[PDB]
């Protein structure tokens, strides 16, 4: 019985691996060998955002490419205006321990969560001038690692209960559950078309889930350790993950196989945050060594290094327009980086 | 039979995983290169935008 | 562009209000010592947090209590709403002033698991600078278990026979030498784990808990006070 | 994909010797500290032994100290545990649990109920 | 005093002063490297740098003076008394702030006014450190005006005022230094005994190292203030005869202080 199912699962794993090998004909490294190299890009810190009393654990940019929201372990959600380095809202949190932070595409909401296992959605455009907890989504049996808004009313949250959840904010229930991950789901990236989303967990696997159907289409396993960061390619047919294994890896959804493995012998620290550039040519990865690396997503070359943080780099996000990359670290600081011609 | 049910669910997921169309790695590489090259002009990090059009400057 | 100037002035006023509130929050925050309760289910960690809540004013995810001892604020939290995977959510406690590690010294079967847990907490990358207040608990049941019952400790730790009570044992006046030997042995196992690595960065404060609650509060207070003394002396350089 | 397929294990009379060999594939063996953990019937997962990245730091639980000797062959990407003078309290399922992160000395999620970097294990039944 | 004894003393002082100059150059170099690195420097390095530059200028001012005087050659571009007094005052202040720092970060007293003052000091630390240079300027007025007046007279009546005025300049920084130092030794000392029962041997070791070191910091500067006070009072002595005799004695002290400090800087260990 159980032995037969185990053997059948092993046979299916072997068949999937054989199909992936059959698709592997010319690696992305050889395909991009002749392309002109990205060059030595250098980003200077235009604006350092200060005001947090504890370590920044997450941040997320707004669609406006100007307003961001950052979560600190002191129990504070601060919305920053990068253009003027001013704080618009400093929401106190009921639970000090916050590990995820979301900004709605419309700018009318923010979301936070963490060891309280609760997704708190805060309304910003309230009748009064005070930002209040619009809704406290509950139901997760583990710490909330990532929150990503979809359409102002539905939110996808990845948790430490090894499951992700699509919530209806108005009702407050689980519209959909996404099960299958064996470890803690830590990173979450929505597709630009909102139909699909990829989740990186602590089982060294990244799973592509269908939002409206609620099942896992694809499972990608190339990492030797737990994935901390995930980011969709702007095209929507690829995604990059970073692990505590000191590697980032690029996977394609249409080949069901990894394309390139950005790694170096000097890098021993794990990757915490990962995001692409506007065109996907640059892959920005935050590390535990208090540093960030900008790789060529097609060449696996360290195009640049962002070094301004005294503690672990916890989050980094690239604006919607690609204007700047904002990196928040455990030194209670967020730095906005941009390149000068 | 709880372990049997879990193994059956894993097998079903593997079956849904296996029987899907998989494009060649060459085509994936070509498409990623095409997307990167097409939008290289619109990447402010890859091609630094002048100071006049840089809000963080 | 008068409207733009007005909007900028309003933004600056809101920012000033936010900074003032943030300074008040920092006033409350840096004067509060956040202790992290860590232990197994057998250990009376929940009992400890309940007793500390009932003694002072006090205040399912995380069980959090806030209390005042000698006008010094403490914030003790037990993480009980998670799974066994703690390699990711322990990272949230790298700024914690002290980890109160409660151990059940009476149960020898899981004492090795407690030692492993203490070792992993001690040798973490994100807990290298966090001092641990050891809380050997259930001392009365340890006394009852070593006075009689023939539940030998050497079955689980075959170094008990090759172990002598330390000269600096300062035990209770009525303690049987056997119970002093056992309690020490456990304390020295944890202390060997502590002094194996990271002695300079952080230190362990053994305490034989399950005594009167006031003694536990007082030991936590004194341990926290030095910890702050070490930190401030490292910052000043008089170390 | 990370795989840690254990081997060995069977019916052994008390006092006998075994050698469990865990073959590891999908990750660089040298960079990861490893640890043999056992689950006895009607009991939780208990850590038995651990090996550092090369072999400098080797530790055993007290109940198996001297009896078991654990070694690592990096070239073959295998981890062995040698059981000597078995006792009936050792009847358990043995798993080779890899420490979650490379290049470190703290191993947290080993011996957890659901750990992603251990194998199915082998059944060792020390009985007569 | 034998001429050989005087030349031996001047050799001693020259060696001491060269070592002081090299030490202050080393501290300013390492702290400047740290500055260029991140500019991340804790309050204690704030004053160390100030005292390094203050100690350096003084150290120099000293050399312009001594040979300008004992030797007497180049007796013009040498009379740099005012800058020496200014740097010394700077010096007598900065160490008081140094000492007052210590009295605030390792304090256990929880008086509400005391806590308010403690955070008021910790919050505006660069502004206070800036103030010393300023209050340093505010304090040399009389000597500046006094020395100008005496130069005009040349080209005890009014001088008596200089003669007592020079002191007023550095008594108050030393009063603050002495008060804060005694406060911290007490507090340190009360704490010593009061936690002895806790069997915290690392705490005992940490608290003993600093208390003894303050006793070195308290001692060495104090002796030097008394050196500066006897130099002001100016009777029991004859620099011109002594000169180098004091020179040795006064900078030999300053050697202590600097080394004490030199090692004391935390980031230099890093
Ligand atoms: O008379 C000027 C004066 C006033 C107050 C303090 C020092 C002073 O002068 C200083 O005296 C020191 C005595 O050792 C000498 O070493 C210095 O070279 C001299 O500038």
């Amino acid at each position: 019985e159980l032995d037969q199912l185990r053997q059948e699962a092993e046979q299916l794993k072997n068949q999937i691996r054989d199909a992936r090998k059959a698709c592997a004909d010319a690696t992305l490294s050889q395909i991009t060998n002749n392309i002109d190299p990205v060059g030595r890009i250098q980003m200077r810190t235009r604006r350092t955002l200060r005001g947090h009393l504890a370590k920044i654990y997450a941040m997320h940019w707004g669609t406006d490419s100007r307003l961001l929201v950052s979560a600190s372990q002191d129990g504070k959600l601060i919305i920053w205006d990068s253009y003027t380095t001013n704080k618009v809202h400093a929401i106190p949190l009921r639970s000090s321990w916050v590990m995820t932070c979301a900004y709605a595409p419309s700018g009318n909401y923010v979301a936070c969560g963490g060891l309280d296992n609760i997704c708190s959605i805060y309304n910003l455009k309230t009748r009064e001038g005070n930002v209040r907890v619009s809704r406290e989504l509950a139901g997760h049996t583990g710490y909330l690692s990532c929150c990503r808004f979809l359409d102002d009313n539905q939110i996808v949250t990845s948790s430490g209960d090894t499951t992700c959840a699509l919530w209806d904010i108005e009702t407050g229930q689980q519209t959909t559950t996404f099960t299958g991950h064996t470890g803690d789901v830590m990173s979450l990236s929505l597709a630009p078309d909102t139909r699909l989303f990829v989740s990186g967990a602590c089982d060294a696997s990244a799973k592509l889930w269908d939002v409206r159907e609620g099942m896992c289409r694809q499972t990608f396993t190339g990492h030797e350790s737990d994935i901390n960061a995930i980011c969709f390619f702007p095209n929507g047919n690829a995604f990059a993950t970073g692990s505590d294994d000191a590697t980032c890896r690029l996977f394609d959804l249409r080949a069901d196989q990894e394309l390139m493995t950005y790694s170096h012998d000097n890098i021993i620290c794990g990757i915490t945050s990962v995001s692409f550039s506007k065109s996907g040519r640059l892959l920005l990865a935050g590390y535990d060594d208090f540093n960030c690396n900008v790789w060529d997503a097609l060449k696996a070359d360290r195009a640049g290094v962002l070094a301004g943080h005294d503690n672990r780099v916890s989050c980094l996000g690239v604006t919607d327009d690609g204007m700047a990359v904002a990196t928040g670290s455990w030194d209670s600081f967020l730095k906005i980086w941009n390149g000068s011609s | 039979t709880a372990s049997i049910a879990q193994a059956r669910k894993l097998v079903e997921q593997l079956k849904m995983e296996a029987n899907i169309d998989r494009i060649k790695v060459s085509k994936a590489a070509a498409d990623l290169m095409a997307y990167c090259e097409a939008h290289a002009k619109e990447d402010p990090l890859l091609t630094p935008v002048p100071a006049s059009e840089n809000p963080f400057r | 562009t008068e409207d733009q100037r007005n909007e900028e002035k309003a933004q600056r006023e809101a920012n000033k209000k936010i900074e003032k509130q943030l300074q008040k929050d920092k006033q409350v925050y840096r004067a509060t010592h956040r202790l992290l309760l860590l232990g197994a289910d057998n250990s009376g960690k929940s009992t400890i947090v309940k007793q500390m809540r009932i003694l002072h004013g006090g205040s399912s995810g995380i069980f959090e209590t806030k209390f005042q001892v000698d006008k010094v604020n403490f914030h003790m939290f037990d993480v009980g709403g998670q799974r066994d995977e703690r390699r990711k959510w322990i990272q949230c406690f790298n700024d914690v002033t002290a980890i109160i590690f409660v151990v059940d010294s009476s149960d020898y079967n899981r004492l090795q698991e407690a030692l492993n847990d203490f070792k992993s907490i001690w040798n973490n990358r994100w807990l290298r600078t966090i001092s641990v207040i050891l809380f050997l608990n259930k001392q009365d049941l340890l006394a009852e278990k070593v006075l009689a019952g023939k539940s030998k400790i050497e079955d689980y730790f075959p170094e008990f026979a090759r172990y002598t009570t330390p000269e600096d044992a300062t035990p209770e006046p009525g303690e049987d030498p056997r119970v002093t030997r056992a309690k020490y042995f456990i304390r020295d196992e944890f202390l060997r784990i502590s002094t194996a690595s990271g002695d300079g960065r952080h230190y362990c404060y053994p305490h034989f808990t399950c005594a009167v609650d006031t003694q536990n509060v007082k030991f936590v207070f004194d341990a926290v006070t030095d910890i702050i003394i070490k930190e401030n002396l490292k910052d000043c350089g008089l170390f | 994909q990370v795989q840690l397929q254990e081997s060995g294990g069977g019916l052994v009379q008390p006092g006998g010797s075994l050698r469990l060999s865990c073959a590891a594939s999908g990750f660089t063996f040298s960079n990861y500290k490893m640890n043999w953990v056992r689950q006895a019937p009607g009991k939780g997962l208990e850590w038995v032994s651990d090996i550092s990245q090369s072999g400098a730091s080797i530790s055993y639980t007290g109940s198996v100290k001297g009896r078991f000797t654990i070694s690592r062959d990096n070239a073959k990407n295998t981890l062995y545990l040698q059981m000597n003078s078995l006792k009936p309290e050792d009847t358990a399922v043995y798993y080779c649990a890899r420490c979650p992160a490379p290049f470190t000395r703290d191993c947290f999620d080993v011996t957890s109920t659901t750990y992603a970097y251990r194998g199915q294990g082998t059944q060792v039944t020390v009985s007569s | 005093i034998p001429i050989q004894l005087t030349v031996f003393f001047m050799i001693i002082y020259v060696l001491e002063s060269l070592t002081i100059i090299v030490q202050s150059s080393l501290i300013v170099a390492v702290l400047g490297r740290e500055w260029l690195q991140v500019r991340r420097l804790m309050p204690v390095d704030m004053i160390l740098i100030s005292l390094g530059i203050s100690r350096f200028c003084l150290q120099w001012a000293s050399m312009l003076n001594n040979f300008c005087s004992y030797f007497n050659l180049n007796y013009v571009l040498c009379n740099l008394t005012i800058t020496w007094e200014f740097f010394n005052i700077l010096t007598f202040w900065l160490n008081s702030l140094l000492t007052v720092f210590y009295c605030i970060k390792v304090s256990s007293f929880t008086h509400h006014i005391f806590l308010w003052l403690r955070w008021r000091i910790l919050r505006l630390f660069p502004w206070i450190l800036l103030g010393c240079l300023m209050i340093t300027c505010v304090t040399i007025i009389p000597s500046a005006i006094g020395n100008y007046i005496q130069i005009q007279l040349l080209t005890e009546n009014f001088h008596q005022y200089q003669f007592q005025a020079h002191t007023v300049a550095l008594v108050i920084p030393f009063i603050l230094f002495l008060a804060s130092t005694i406060f911290l030794m007490a507090s340190l000392t009360k704490q010593i005994q009061h936690h002895s029962t806790g069997h915290c041997n690392p705490s005992m070791k940490a608290r003993f190292t600093a208390l003894r070191s303050l006793a070195v910091l308290f001692i060495v500067f104090t002796s030097y203030f008394l050196t500066i006070l006897i130099t002001i009072i100016g009777t029991l002595f004859d620099k011109r005869c002594w000169l180098w005799v004091w020179e040795a004695f006064v900078y030999a002290f300053i050697l202590m202080h600097s080394t004490s400090l030199m090692l004391s800087s935390p980031t230099l260990k890093r």
